[PDB]
């Protein structure tokens, strides 16, 4: 009948924060090429938070720093799912801040690629996130849950 | 408010515009469609409705029909035909998505008419996910355990 | 809108055991009509087999329960294995039930539940066919039963 | 208590018996196994444990490993190898079910040993359902929306 301090604390954290999963691509060998994409669900939007690796994993401080955040309206969920499920060969997202595509990666079955060119007041930042077999499956289940909940099936 | 998705297809020639709704109440799927009412709206101040409820089509399916529709999505059966006093409909998977068609009658208008609606591309994915979700939530586990 | 009957209906669905019905009525021949209710109650999957009591046209209860089979949680994965094609058969053996659940070779994705029920010693033999839709409902139902029984909704 | 399933494999020869547990804490799968302790228990009065928690194996996987295991179930990959300071384990799909095997150490011991556990027949179905459920619930939607 223990008393768990942290266990109680992280329980509430997980519950309050947005449902999400992380696509981690660290690279201490070369910090400039390491990145983190956190995929979350907040206020009916699927949010893609792209981060660059800050410092090597072998040191204090936050290992990542958020560089750009793309918010995808609910209508894009089914279009991304269509690519993950093999019905569509591509989905394009166009905004005055984002121009991105999500497509299958020829290199291996069941793998996909997110390529994006972001812009802000005139600044521009190009980034790519590869999804291997596991990461793609994670995105397909995540989007499946987001569509299920956003549709109202858990009310 | 029931779980649902809607396809808004507003046209220039209103004669061909429709709003199609797919909703579920527990075990029962409610598929409805509203013909466009008038030209495409433009003025944000115009609070009139874009579609016509008085001329809507509204069909109710049984719990087993929801399971047959999922079976067509999963390709366990090529198609499913449903017949009641109110309608005769066939649901089949096409190369581009799904096709629901047959004879129905609009509200308060005893008079059959040919009708067809397709759910293609991303709309096919939307329908697939909605039917699978609906079937899984149709037994009452979530509410019972809550 | 104030919808009392509708509110009472949802209160009933939430309170009663999660379940689905396999309905095989036969007004043409009442003796061939039947209803199998598949439910989840207290960690068990329960099979309530009913005979048809009256034509759907007359008044009163259309079904009368004849036998109820309670299946321990362990049978869930065994029935799922048959539905999913990994197993060719599951046998349920107890003091009061001797049953088998197997794929029906006459149609893909369909299955047959055949049972001999005994009682302290009267006996009763019954069979329920699950077509493609009923089979799929059974598979989704057991999938949900296993999910909730395992603790995933806590 | 975490969602989990257990396989109690009690044998006449204690040496071969085990209790295997698969649990999940949010994103993290916890796989444990306890060696049988002594002969099969026959006296309901005996309060000694049938298995030995003090000689258990206990491994923790990463969120991405859970996704890889589902991918093996779905046949998108034939094998997933996991290497950490604590263990080296392969998970693969066999004709009868699934096989998880490699090098691990028991509790309070640095002495590595060869270990193998299989989930065959109805236990392969139990494992597949558990992994798909765990991956779906791993994002936090249910707890967030509640």
């Amino acid at each position: 009948k223990w008393r768990r301090p942290s266990l109680a604390q992280q329980r509430a954290r997980r519950a309050q924060l947005p449902p999400a999963f992380d696509v981690v691509h660290w690279n201490d060998e070369d910090i400039s090429r390491g990145h983190l994409l956190r995929v979350l669900h907040r206020d009916t939007f699927v949010v893609l938070d792209y981060h660059r690796q800050a410092r090597m994993l072998t040191e204090e401080g936050n290992k990542a720093e958020r560089v750009v955040s793309v918010m995808l309206p609910a209508v894009y969920t089914a279009r991304f799912l269509a690519v993950l499920e093999g019905r569509s060969e591509k989905v394009e997202v166009h905004s005055r801040y984002t121009n991105a595509t999500f497509t299958p990666n020829p290199a291996a079955p069941y793998t996909f690629t997110l390529k994006c060119t972001s812009t802000r007041p005139d600044e521009t930042f190009e980034w790519t996130v590869e999804f291997d077999v596991a990461e793609s499956l994670m995105l397909q289940r995540f989007l499946t849950q987001a569509l299920h909940y956003n549709t109202g099936f858990a009310r | 408010s029931l779980p649902k998705f809607e396809i808004h297809d507003v046209r220039d020639d209103p004669a061909e515009g429709t709003m199609t709704r797919v909703a579920v109440d527990g075990k029962l799927l409610l598929i409805s469609q509203y013909p466009q009412l008038g030209p495409r709206k433009v003025d944000p101040n115009d609070l009139s409705p874009q579609f016509d409820a008085d001329r809507r089509i509204s069909v109710r399916l049984r719990h087993v029909d929801l399971a047959y529709l999922v079976g067509v999505c999963k390709e366990r059966v090529p198609r499913h035909r449903m017949e009641t006093k109110a309608y005769t409909l066939d649901f089949e998977k096409s190369a581009q998505g799904y096709h629901l068609h047959g004879k129905v009658h609009r509200v308060a208008s005893q008079r059959m008419e040919d009708w067809s609606v397709k759910f293609d591309n991303h709309f096919a994915v939307t329908l697939e996910h909605f039917l699978e979700s609906a079937l899984d939530e149709s037994f009452g586990f979530r509410q019972h355990y809550a």
